C-alpha cells in the first residue's frame, strides 16, 4: 500500500556532438497536481563530468551520493574514467534491484578527446548513446532529436549539425515539451560540455 | 520482487518490455473535479455505524 | 482546470482557465470551458468533457423549450433541478460537475452541481484541479462587490490557480451574466504567455512518395 | 582465541611487532629471483627449488597470474603464497566488476598491505591469514606503465625499478648497482637479468631450473625453455 | 488494451487551404502485425474523411453507422454535409452508448462547403476537440503531438504540409513499437485529395 | 526481441534484434543483445535488459577467473550452469531473463538455452524473446544440419529480419555473429531497413 | 486457439484448417468438418468454441440463403464477410460469441479473403493466419508467399505453415482440410501432414 | 455535520453548522442545512448530499398536493412519512432526515439510515452529534422558553463544532411556530474566539 | 504507516531579514480534534526552528532524534546541516520500508543565507522562499505565493501568514485557529505562545436572520 | 447459478458429484470457545478512528 | 504433464518416459535424455519443472555416489527412492520442487519399481503411469500387464500406453525413450511412436 517513490520528473536531454555534449534539464520541481519549487537543479557534476536525474528527486540524490562517495574512494589513486564511472552506477543501481532508484541517470562526459553520453534504466543497464531524453516529456522531445539532429527518415542533403544549430533544437524541443507536457518546467538549465571544460546557462520556459 | 521485467519481450504473449518504464513506480478526455486525489462530492456527513456486531448479524 | 464563480450584487461572474489535459499530456488549448445554457444562464464545469457538454446541453434544450413554450427566461433553479434530476439516477457514473450562474427575474443566482446531484447555492465557487489555489484567492478577497471588482477578483482566483496548479494553465475565460444580459471576454488575458520560437523547414526533398492516386470533388 | 590473537599483536620494546619482525626474517629463506622495470618492459627471474629431479619441472612453477597484465613472484614460505594469489585474483575480479577496467597494481598492493595486517579481526574475508604472510612477493604488472611492485610481510610495499628477494637478495641487490641500466633493450636486459641469477642460484643455470615472466604493452609473456634457451646460449 | 490490441495512430494537419490527413496501414494483434495494408481512414467523399484508433470492429461499425447518417442526412437537404455536422453527429452517435463506449478515438478532417481546412478528433464518448494547428491519437499520439508541437507552424503550403506531416509521423512511428512501417496520407484540398502512401523503416 | 542460435556442420550462427522498448515508447534502437565472455563463449540476452547484463557480465568474471585459477579456458556448460544457478536462485521472485550460453568445448560447439526458471537445455537450435515464434517457423522450413556456411547465415540474418518484420517488440539492426572452432566473429550490423 | 491458414492468387483462394476437434486435455475428433461452401463461390471457416462456432456459422449459412433466395442478394465473400462481422458485433457488447472465421471466394473484382476475429474486426489480406498460426506462420508466409503462386504452390505452402505447427507448436495437430475455391468451383483436399 | 431539534414550550427550534466538506478539505462553509419542505415543515438533511437532497425535493410537493386535496396545513406527519417509504424503498440511497415543523402542535420526526422513523422531543444528527449525547442527555429540560431552548441549541452546537472536524462555521438556527418561521445566526467569530 | 494523531500543515516563509514557521496546535484522531495544545515548532538550535506535520507519535520520534544527536555532537550545525540531517533520516526510513508518516519544514538564518527547506515522508525534499506542508501546499501556498514576501517586514510577514492561517481554519477540517509562530532572524529566535487567529462569518447571511 | 452440479463426476479433474451434497449451501481438533460464530476474546474496546482521509493520507 | 510410463516383471524393469521437452505453447526439444544410470542396476526418471527436476536428479546422483564410495552404502531402488523422498520432503515446506520421480531397478529381492511424486510420498506398484498416463494408461496397464510378462512384451505394453497418449492426448508426444534394467545391465530404446 505504502508508495516508495514520487514522480517529479520533468525533462533531461542529452546529446553529444563530434566534440561537444550538450545537456539541458528543466527547472521544475514537480509534487502530484502541484509544483514544489521551479528553481531545483535536476543536473549534478562529478569532476569533468555531469550527471543528469529525473524520476524521484530523493532516488536520484542519493545515487548520486553514492556515486560521489565511491568516485572519492576510488580517486585515492587516479581520476576516473567516464566509462568506470558509468559502469560503477550501473552495478550501484542494480544492487537495489529489488528496490529500484526511481531515476533515469544520464550520465556523459568526456574521455580524453572523445565525447560519451551514458543513459541508465531504473535498474541499471547502460547504453552509449547519441542522444537521450528522461522523463515524462522523453517521447515530446526524442522524435525530434531523431529528426532534425540523428536526420533519421531524412532522405535527403542533411543540415549540417553545429553545436548553436542543436543547442537551437535543444530550446525548441524543451518549448514544446513544456507547451505539451504538464510537469516540465519554467525554465531549461543547458550544459555545455567541451573537451577543456564546461558551461551553464539559463532560459525561460512558460510557467503555467 | 523482480517485477517481471521484460516478460513481454521475452516471451511471444500467446507491458513488460525490456527497459524499466516509469508506470511500474482510459481514452476518455477526463479532468479532475478537485485536486483531491478520488473525491468529486460532499462527504456523506452522517452518524457511522460502529461495533455491535456484524460477525453474528442475527443474534439481535 | 480552474472554472470559478463569483456573485456580486447584481450579476454573476463565471470565469475558467483555457486548458484540457488527458493524463500528464496537454490535449487542447484555449479550450472554452463555458457552455451555453440560456441568454440568462451560463455554466461551467469540470470532469468528463463529454458529460459536461451534453449535461449542459440537455439543460439547453429543457430550458430553450421552456422559454419559447411559455414566452418566460428560465429561471436558475430550473436549470439546476433539470441537471439534478439527470445526474442523480446514473449515481456519477456520469461525472459532471458544474458552476451554473445566471440572472433571473428572481435576482442573481450562482450554484455548485456535483456529479452524484447534489447542488448549493454559492456566493463564490472554484472548481476543477485548481479549486484549492482559486478558492484560496476568493477566501481572502471576496467581500460585497460590483462587477468591477467580481470580474479582478475572480480573474485573479483563476490566475493562482493557473499558477500553481499543473493541470490548469494557458488563458482565461470570462463570462458576465448581470440584469443587462450576459457578455463574454474569451482569451481575457494571456497569463501563460510561450516563447517566441522561429520556424522550421524540411527539404522537400526529404520524403519519397511510393505511389500517388488523385481524386477530384465533384 | 584472545591470548594467541594478543601473541599476535604484541609490539617489541624496539617497536616493530615480534611476528613481522619474525616474518622478516622468514622472507629470506626462499630461492632467488631478480625483478627488473625499464622504460618499456618489466621483467621477473625466479629460481626454481627443485627439491628432487623426479618432481615435475613444469609443476613447481613459481610465477602466478593474479590478473591480465598482472604476475606475481615471491620468496620464502611458499604456502601462504596460494592465498595471497587467490585473494589478489578475487581483488582484481572486484574491481574489474565495479569499474570495468583492469585494475592500477599500486591498487592491488594497497588493497594486499590493508588486509596483511588485519590478521587481528574475526570476519574472515578481510584478512590473509591470523598472521603476517611468510612471504616477500615481487608484483609485476601493466596499467599504463611497466610497473614493479615489492609486498613485504610487515604489510609495506615499494614501487621499484630493480629489486631481488630470497636467500641471494643481498648479493644480487650489491650487482645491481653495477649490472643494471634501465635503457637496454628487453632481450639484453633479459641476459642480464639470467646472468645475475646464475650469479647466486645453487645449481647450474638452465632453461628447465628457471622461471621469466616479462609483461609488456603488447603481451604478458611467460618464456618457455625454448626462449629461455635461446637467451642463455 | 483492446486499443494497444491493434494498435495505429492518426494525424491531421491543417495548412493553408489544405489539410494532411494521414495514418498508419499496420493492422496489429498484439505484438504481431497481421497486415501491412490496413488503412484506418475512411471517406464518405473527397471533401469529408474520418479515421479511427481502437477497437478495429468499432471503427468499422461505426464508419457503416457514420455513412448511413450521412447518406440519409444528404438525401434530407441536398445540401452537403459540413465537417464541423459530421463531428458533432458523431460525438452524438459515440455518446449514445455512455453505458457501454465504443473502445475508439475518431478523427475528423475535411474541406467545409466554403472550401477551408478542417479537422477534430473525439474521444470514445464524443468528447470533441475542433483543431486549428493539428490533432493526433492513437498508440504514437504522445510522439505525434509533442513533434507537431515542435515542428507545426501555421498557414502550411500544400507541399510544405505535407511534408512537415509526414517527417513528424515517420518520426513518431520509429519510437512506437506498434507503430506501423507502410503509411498512406491524404492530402485534402478543395479540388479533392490525393492519397500518397510512404514507407519508413520496414521493421 | 528474438534472439536465434543454432548449430550447424561448419559451425554456429548468432543472431539478435537489437532493439529495446518501454511498452509502447521504443527506448533504444542499438541495443547490444550479445555477451562476448571471450573468443569462444558468448551469450546472447532477452528479457529484461539490466538482469540478463548484470548476471551475464557476472558470469563472464566467473569465465575469467577460472582461467586464471586452471590456466584453461572454461566450458560452456560450466558458464551457464554458473548462469542457470545465479538465476535459480531468485525462483519465483519475479526475474525475467533467457538466454543462450553458446561456445565450443575444443572441438564441439553446444548452445545452452538459460532462462529465469532455472531451465537449462542444450540444444542445435534455439530462438529467444517475442519475435522467437515467427524465428522459429521460417528456420523449421529450411534449417539443416548440412547447410554451408553462407547459407546458414543468410538463413539466420533471414529468420531474424522475418521475426522483426512481423514482431512489435523487435526490429533494430541485425547482429549477426559466426562462432568457429578458431571462436567467434561479428558479421555485421545489418540494418533491417536496407536488405 | 484452433489454427487456420488460407491463401489467395491470382484467380484462387485456398483456406487450410485444422480438422481436429479438442478441449483442454483430450481430442474429441480428429476429422471435423469446419468449413461452409455458400453457391460453391464463397468458402467460409469457422473456428473458437465450437458450441459458439456452429451455431453463429449455421444462423450465417442460413442468413446468406434467405437473403440470397428472398432479396436476390450477391454472395459474394464481402458480403459473408459484412454478415459474419455484424453477427459477431451484435453479440459483442452483450452475450459475445468466441469464435472467428476465415471467409474467401471468388468476387467480381476477383478472389477475396477476409478474416473476422472474435470483436468482429474485418480485414481482407493477400494471406491469414488465425489461432496459433498467427504466431507461427506469419514468417513462412512472407518468405513463400508471392502474387504468382500457382495453387498447387498454395497448396505446399498451407502445407508447410501447417508443418510449422506440427513440429514446434506443443498443442497437437493430425489432420488438415484445405478448400480451394476457384472459377472452377471447390475442391476438398484432406491431409494427415 | 451537526444537526439539532428541540421542541420547546411554543414552537420547533433547528440548528445546525454550515460546513461541507470532502475529505480534509471544506468544499464550501455556507452551506444551508435547514431544508424547507414548507412553509411550517423543514428538513435538516443528514447522509449523502445528493440523495438527502433528492428526497426533500419530492418531500416538498408530496406534501403540498396532499395539503391541497385534504384543504388544510401541510402535515409535518405525512412528510415524515412520505420520507420513510423513500428512504425505505431505495436502500442504496444513504438518507437520513430531521423532519420537523408545526401544522397543529410541534412534531420532531427522525428517520435513520434505513428508514427507521421514531417521533421526538429533541434530536440530534450528523457526524458531530456524537460528541454531544451527554451534553444534551444533561441539560435539556421539558419545556423551555425561546431564550433558554436557544441557549441549549447555541450550547449544543457550539460543543460538537469544536470537536468534530467535519462540523464547523455558525451556526444556523430557525424557530417554527405557530406564528411563522425566523431564522437566527450566531456567528463563528463568536464560537471560535469564546 | 500511523495515522492515528494527525497534525495539520506547516506554513515558511522568508521575509527580507529573516524567515517565518507557522503551525497550529490542533491535533485531530480521524474527525475528532482530540488536542487542542500539540505544539509543533521546536528550536533546534540557535538560528534555526523546526515545525513537522503529520502523524504526531512520528513527530515526536523525530524530534526525539533530532535532540539526541544534537547533544550528542559537540560540533555546531547550521540550517543547512540539520535540513540534511533530517533528509538522510528519512529518506533511510522510507528506504527500510519503515516510514514516518511525517512533513518537516526546517527553517534557520546562517551568517548571511536564509534557510526555508521542506522535507516530506519520502526523505523527498525542496528549499524555496515559501514552503507550505499538507493541505496547506495546496490552499495556503497558491495565496502567499502571489505577494513578494522578499520584501516584507517581520511585522508585514507575520501578518500575511496569519491571513494564510486564517484561510487554512476557513478552508481545512483538520486546521484549528489557536496557531504558534516562529521567527528566526540574525540575532534572534522566538516562538510565540500559541495564540487565537480571529475569524469573521458574516457572509454567510442570507436575508433576515437575527444576529443573535 | 447452476452451481456446477457435477463437474467433479462429468470430467476427470486434469467437490461436485452427480448429486447435490448437504452444506453445499480442517483436520484439527478445534471446536469453539464461544457460542458466537468468530469471537475468541474480549472485543478492543477504544476510540475507533473514523473520517479525515484515507485516499489523501500526506495532505494533512 | 510430462508422461512416463513403467512396468515390472520379472528380473526386468521398463521405465519409458517422453523425451520431448516442451512448455505451454512451444516444444524447445524433443529429443532429451530425462533418465539417471546412478549404478547399471539402478534407473530413475525425473519429471516435471526441467529447472527444479535436473537440478533435484543432479543433487542426488551425485550423493548416491558419494554415500555408494564413501559410506559404502548399497544403491537399490529402494536406497534411491528413499533418497529422492527425503530431497523432497525437506524442501517441500520451504521451497518445494515441482518435479517428480520414478525410480526403477534389481536389488537381491528381484526388480523393484518406485514412484516419487509431486509432495515426496513414496510407494511401490507393479506398474506406474504419472503425468497424464495416471488418467489414461491405467485400463491399458491394467487390462495388458500380467506378472509373466516377458521384456518384450513390456515393451510393447509401455508401445500401447503411450499410444493411447499419442491418440487421445490434446499435448503432442513423438518421441519416447525407454531404458530396461536387468540383470544384463541397461538397455536404452528410442522410439518416435
Amino acid at each position: 500500500k505504502f508508495n516508495p517513490y514520487e514522480d517529479n520528473s520533468g525533462s533531461t536531454v542529452s546529446i553529444r556532438l563530434n566534440n561537444s555534449i550538450i545537456i539541458a534539464a528543466d527547472t521544475r520541481h514537480c509534487s502530484e497536481m502541484g509544483i514544489y519549487s521551479r528553481n531545483t537543479s535536476k543536473i549534478f557534476r562529478i569532476g569533468d563530468f555531469l550527471l543528469t536525474i529525473t524520476g524521484f528527486y530523493a532516488d536520484g540524490y542519493e545515487l548520486y551520493n553514492r556515486l560521489k562517495y565511491q568516485v572519492q574512494i576510488y580517486e585515492s589513486f587516479n581520476k576516473i574514467s567516464i566509462h568506470s564511472l558509468a559502469n560503477l552506477a550501473s552495478k550501484i543501481m542494480y544492487s537495489k534491484r529489488l528496490f529500484p532508484y526511481y531515476s533515469y541517470v544520464t550520465l556523459s562526459g568526456f574521455e580524453g578527446d572523445n565525447p560519451y553520453v551514458y543513459s541508465f534504466d531504473c535498474l541499471g543497464h547502460f547504453e552509449e548513446v547519441d542522444s537521450v531524453c528522461n522523463g515524462s516529456g522523453s517521447p515530446l522531445i526524442q522524435p525530434l532529436l531523431d529528426s532534425t539532429i540523428e536526420k533519421k527518415n531524412w532522405a535527403g542533403e542533411n543540415y549540417e549539425v553545429t553545436e548553436e544549430y542543436v543547442k537551437d533544437i535543444v530550446r525548441r524541443g524543451f518549448n514544446a515539451a513544456s507547451e505539451r507536457d504538464v510537469k516540465t518546467g519554467d525554465n531549461v538549465e543547458i550544459w555545455i560540455i567541451k573537451k577543456d571544460g564546461m558551461t551553464k546557462e539559463y532560459e525561460r520556459l512558460r510557467q503555467d | 520482487g523482480f517485477g517481471n521485467v521484460g516478460e513481454d519481450d521475452l516471451h511471444p504473449q500467446i507491458k513488460k518490455g525490456a527497459i524499466f518504464s516509469p508506470e511500474e513506480f482510459d481514452g476518455i478526455d477526463k479532468t479532475d473535479i478537485f485536486p483531491l486525489k478520488k473525491k468529486r462530492d460532499p462527504d456523506s456527513d452522517h452518524f457511522k455505524k460502529t461495533g455491535g456486531d456484524d460477525d453474528n448479524p442475527f443474534l439481535y | 482546470t480552474t472554472i470559478v464563480g463569483v456573485k456580486y450584487k447584481g450579476g454573476v461572474v463565471i470565469c475558467a482557465d483555457t486548458r484540457s489535459t488527458s493524463g500528464p499530456i496537454v490535449a487542447d488549448k484555449n479550450c472554452s470551458k463555458i457552455h451555453y445554457i440560456s441568454d440568462n444562464i451560463q455554466a461551467c464545469g469540470a470532469g468528463t468533457s463529454a458529460d459536461i457538454t451534453r449535461v449542459t446541453r440537455k439543460a439547453s434544450k429543457v430550458l430553450s423549450i421552456f422559454s419559447k413554450t411559455y414566452n418566460r427566461l428560465p429561471r436558475v433553479s430550473h436549470c439546476v433541478r433539470t441537471c439534478q434530476l439527470h445526474l442523480h439516477p446514473y449515481q456519477g457514473h456520469i461525472s459532471a460537475a458544474l458552476v451554473v450562474g445566471g440572472v433571473d427575474d428572481t435576482g442573481a443566482h450562482l450554484y455548485d452541481v456535483y456529479p452524484h446531484g447534489s447542488s448549493n447555492s454559492v456566493s463564490y465557487t472554484a472548481l476543477g484541479s485548481g479549486s484549492l489555489a482559486a478558492i484560496s484567492i476568493l477566501e481572502a478577497g471576496y467581500k460585497d462587490m460590483n462587477r468591477e471588482e467580481a470580474m479582478e477578483l475572480a480573474c485573479a482566483a483563476i490566475e493562482a490557480g493557473i499558477m500553481n496548479d499543473l493541470y490548469s494553465g494557458s488563458n482565461i475565460d470570462v463570462c458576465v451574466i448581470s440584469q443587462e444580459g450576459r457578455e463574454m471576454f474569451r482569451n481575457y488575458k494571456k497569463v501563460g504567455v510561450r516563447n517566441e520560437v522561429p520556424k522550421f523547414q524540411y527539404p522537400r526533398s526529404s520524403v519519397k512518395i511510393l505511389k500517388e492516386d488523385i481524386y477530384k470533388y465533384i | 582465541s584472545i591470548v594467541s590473537r594478543q601473541n599476535a599483536n604484541t609490539y617489541s620494546a624496539e617497536g616493530r611487532l615480534y611476528q613481522v619482525e619474525y616474518a622478516m626474517q622468514a622472507m629470506n629463506l626462499g630461492t632467488s629471483s631478480i625483478g627488473i622495470k625499464t622504460k618499456d618492459y618489466v621483467l621477473l627471474a625466479s629460481e626454481k627449488k627443485i627439491i628432487s629431479k623426479l618432481q615435475n619441472p613444469s609443476s613447481v612453477k613459481k610465477h602466478y597470474r593474479v590478473y591480465d597484465h598482472i604476475a606475481l613472484g615471491f620468496s620464502g614460505i611458499s604456502a601462504d603464497v596460494k592465498t595471497i594469489v587467490d585473494k589478489s585474483r578475487n581483488f582484481a575480479i572486484n574491481h574489474e566488476y565495479l569499474y570495468d577496467e583492469n585494475c592500477k597494481v599500486e591498487r592491488l598492493l594497497e588493497h594486499l598491505a590493508d588486509l596483511s595486517l588485519n590478521f587481528d579481526k574475526k570476519e574472515a574475508d578481510e584478512k590473509i591469514f591470523s598472521r603476517p604472510f611468510g612471504a616477500s612477493l615481487l608484483i609485476i604488472g601493466y596499467d599504463t606503465e611497466p610497473r614493479l611492485f615489492s609486498l613485504d610481510p610487515s604489510g609495506s610495499y615499494l614501487e621499484y625499478h630493480a629489486k631481488a628477494i630470497g636467500s641471494g637478495s643481498e648479493v644480487i641487490e650489491n650487482m645491481l648497482e653495477q649490472e643494471f641500466d634501465p635503457n637496454v633493450d628487453i632481450n639484453s636486459g633479459l641476459k642480464n637479468i639470467l646472468n645475475m641469477l646464475s650469479k647466486v642460484m645453487k645449481d647450474k643455470i638452465n632453461n628447465f631450473n628457471v622461471e621469466i615472466t616479462a609483461i609488456t604493452k603488447n603481451e604478458c609473456k611467460i618464456l618457455t625453455p625454448e626462449e629461455i634457451e635461446q637467451f642463455l646460449e | 488494451d483492446i486499443s494497444q490490441h491493434y494498435g495505429g495512430s492518426l494525424l491531421a494537419m491543417i495548412g493553408k487551404s489544405s489539410v494532411a490527413f494521414l495514418s498508419d496501414k499496420r493492422l496489429g494483434s498484439g505484438p504481431i502485425s497481421v497486415s501491412k495494408n490496413f488503412t484506418k481512414i475512411y471517406s464518405l467523399t473527397p471533401r469529408l474523411f474520418f479515421g479511427f484508433t481502437g477497437l478495429v470492429s468499432d471503427g468499422e461499425m461505426l464508419f457503416k453507422k457514420i455513412r448511413k447518417n450521412y447518406n440519409l442526412f444528404v438525401q434530407d437537404n441536398n445540401k452537403d454535409m459540413e465537417p464541423s455536422e459530421l463531428s458533432n453527429m458523431i460525438s452524438y452517435i459515440l455518446y449514445q452508448k455512455r453505458l457501454q463506449p465504443y473502445y475508439v478515438a475518431v478523427i475528423v478532417c475535411g474541406m467545409t462547403l466554403d472550401k477551408k481546412p478542417y479537422a477534430s478528433s473525439m474521444d470514445c464518448i464524443g468528447a470533441m476537440k475542433e483543431t486549428s494547428e493539428f490533432v493526433t491519437s492513437g498508440t504514437a499520439s504522445k510522439n505525434l503531438m509533442g513533434l507537431s508541437e515542435a515542428l507545426f507552424y501555421p498557414e502550411m503550403e500544400d507541399e510544405d504540409l505535407f511534408t512537415t506531416s509526414v517527417q513528424t509521423f515517420l518520426n513518431s512511428s520509429d519510437r512506437d513499437t506498434f507503430g506501423g512501417m507502410g503509411f498512406e496520407c491524404l492530402l485534402i484540398n478543395p479540388e479533392g485529395y490525393k492519397r500518397r502512401e510512404f514507407v519508413g523503416r520496414c521493421d | 526481441t528474438t534472439t536465434l542460435a543454432f548449430i550447424f556442420q561448419g559451425g554456429m550462427v548468432i543472431a539478435v534484434d537489437s532493439r529495446a522498448s518501454a511498452g509502447s515508447y521504443i527506448a533504444s534502437q542499438n541495443v547490444h543483445k550479445v555477451i562476448r565472455v571471450n573468443k569462444h563463449l558468448i551469450g546472447t540476452m532477452a528479457g529484461g535488459a539490466s538482469d540478463c547484463y548484470f548476471w551475464e557480465k557476472k558470469m563472464g568474471l566467473y569465465a575469467k577467473l577460472y582461467e586464471l585459477k586452471n590456466n584453461k579456458r572454461i566450458s560452456v556448460s560450466a558458464a551457464s550452469m554458473y548462469l542457470s544457478n545465479c538465476v535459480y536462485s531468485y525462483k519465483g521472485q519475479g526475474l525475467s531473463l533467457g538466454s543462450m550460453v553458446c561456445g565450443y568445448d575444443g572441438d564441439k560447439p553446444v548452445i545452452y538455452y538459460v532462462d529465469d526458471a532455472g531451465q537449462r537445455l542444450s540444444g542445435d537450435l534455439f530462438s529467444v524473446g517475442s519475435g522467437s515464434t515467427i524465428a522459429y517457423g521460417v528456420l523449421n522450413e529450411s534449417y539443416r544440419f548440412d547447410l554451408t556456411k553462407e547459407e546458414a547465415l543468410n538463413l539466420g540474418k533471414k529468420a531474424i529480419w522475418h521475426a522483426t518484420h512481423r514482431d512489435a517488440y523487435s526490429g533494430g539492426n541485425v547482429n549477426l555473429y559466426f562462432m568457429d572452432k578458431n571462436g567467434w566473429e561479428h558479421l555485421g550490423t545489418f540494418d533491417v531497413d536496407k536488405f | 486457439m484452433e489454427s487456420s491458414v488460407a491463401l489467395k492468387g491470382n484467380d484462387f483462394v485456398i483456406i487450410g484448417t485444422d480438422s481436429s476437434v479438442k478441449n483442454s486435455y483430450l481430442v474429441l475428433k480428429r476429422e471435423e468438418d469446419k468449413f461452409y461452401n455458400i453457391n460453391n463461390k464463397v468458402v467460409f471457416t469457422y473456428l473458437g468454441d465450437q458450441g459458439d462456432a456452429f451455431r453463429t456459422s449455421s444462423f450465417i449459412n442460413e442468413k446468406l440463403v434467405y437473403e440470397e433466395i428472398q432479396n436476390n442478394v450477391e454472395i459474394t465473400p464481402k458480403v459473408t464477410a459484412n454478415v459474419i462481422q455484424k453477427t459477431l458485433y451484435d453479440n459483442l457488447r452483450s452475450h459475445p460469441k468466441n469464435c472467428y472465421f476465415l471467409v474467401g471466394g471468388l468476387s467480381q473484382d476477383g478472389p477475396e479473403l477476409y478474416s473476422v476475429d472474435l470483436y468482429g474486426s474485418l480485414h481482407e489480406n493477400d494471406f491469414m493466419a488465425v489461432g496459433i498460426s498467427t504466431y507461427f506462420c506469419y514468417g513462412v508466409l512472407d518468405k513463400e508467399y508471392h502474387k504468382n503462386i500457382t495453387k498447387e504452390d498454395g497448396i505446399k505452402i498451407i502445407q508447410k505453415c501447417f508443418d510449422v505447427l506440427k513440429q514446434r507448436c506443443s498443442v497437437d495437430i493430425s489432420n488438415i482440410e484445405i478448400k480451394i475455391v476457384s472459377k472452377e468451383g471447390v475442391e476438398t483436399i484432406n491431409k494427415v501432414l | 455535520t451537526t444537526i439539532m431539534a428541540v421542541k420547546y414550550a411554543d414552537g420547533i427550534l433547528i440548528g445546525a453548522d454550515c460546513r461541507t466538506s470532502m475529505g480534509t478539505y471544506v468544499s464550501s462553509r455556507f452551506t444551508d442545512k435547514l431544508t424547507k419542505i414548507s412553509d411550517n415543515i423543514y428538513c435538516c438533511r443528514s447522509g449523502s448530499a445528493a440523495d438527502t437532497q433528492a428526497i426533500t425535493q419530492y418531500i416538498t410537493e408530496l406534501v403540498q398536493r396532499s395539503s391541497f386535496i385534504d384543504k388544510e396545513i401541510p402535515s409535518v406527519k405525512k412528510a415524515a412519512m412520505a420520507a420513510k417509504d423513500i428512504i425505505y424503498r431505495y436502500p442504496n440511497m444513504l438518507a437520513g432526515l430531521i423532519i420537523a415543523g408545526y401544522d397543529t402542535k410541534p412534531r420532531i420526526f427522525n428517520i435513520s439510515l434505513g428508514g427507521t422513523m421514531t417521533e421526538a422531543e429533541w434530536q440530534i444528527g450528523g457526524s458531530g452529534s456524537a460528541y454531544i449525547y451527554g451534553l444534551c442527555d444533561t441539560t435539556f429540560k421539558p419545556n423551555m422558553n425561546l431564550e433558554e431552548a436557544l441557549e441549549f441549541v447555541k450550547l449544543a452546537v457550539t460543543c460538537a463544532i469544536k470537536r468534530d472536524n467535519a462540523s464547523g462555521g455558525c451556526i444556523r438556527m430557525a424557530s417554527i411556530t405557530r406564528e411563522g418561521v425566523q431564522r437566527f445566526f450566531y456567528s463563528g467569530d463568536k464560537i471560535l474566539n469564546s | 504507516m500511523k495515522n492515528f494523531v494527525i497534525g495539520s500543515g506547516v506554513i515558511s516563509l522568508r521575509y527580507k531579514n529573516g524567515v517565518i514557521t507557522c503551525t497550529d496546535t490542533q491535533a485531530s484522531y480521524g474527525n475528532l480534534c482530540k488536542f487542542n495544545d500539540v505544539r509543533r515548532i521546536f528550536r533546534l538550535s540557535s538560528n534555526t526552528l523546526i515545525s513537522l506535520s503529520g502523524e504526531i507519535s512520528d513527530i515526536q520520534f523525530l524530534m526525539n532524534e533530532l535532540n539526541k544527536l544534537n547533544e550528542s555532537d559537540p560540533v555546531k550545525m547550521s540550517p543547512r546541516g540539520y535540513l540534511n540531517l533530517v533528509q538522510g533520516i528519512l529518506y533511510n526510513k522510507r528506504s527500510r520500508v519503515e516510514p514516518l508518516n511525517v512533513s518537516v519544514s526546517i527553517v534557520g538564518v546562517d551568517d548571511d543565507d536564509f534557510l526555508v527547506s521542506c522535507v516530506n515522508h519520502l526523505g523527498n525534499f525542496y528549499e524555496d522562499n515559501i514552503v507550505c506542508t499538507g493541505l496547506s501546499n495546496m490552499i495556503a501556498l497558491p495565496f502567499l505565493r502571489t505577494c513578494n514576501v522578499l520584501d516584507l517586514e517581520r511585522d508585514e510577514a507575520i501578518s500575511l501568514v496569519e491571513k494564510a492561517m486564517t484561510v487554512m481554519c476557513y478552508r481545512s477540517c483538520r486546521s484549528s485557529n489557536r496557531i504558534q509562530i516562529g521567527v528566526v532572524e540574525k540575532g534572534l529566535v522566538d516562538i510565540s505562545d500559541p495564540y487565537v487567529l480571529n475569524t469573521d462569518w458574516q457572509v454567510g447571511h442570507n436575508e433576515e436572520e437575527i444576529v443573535l
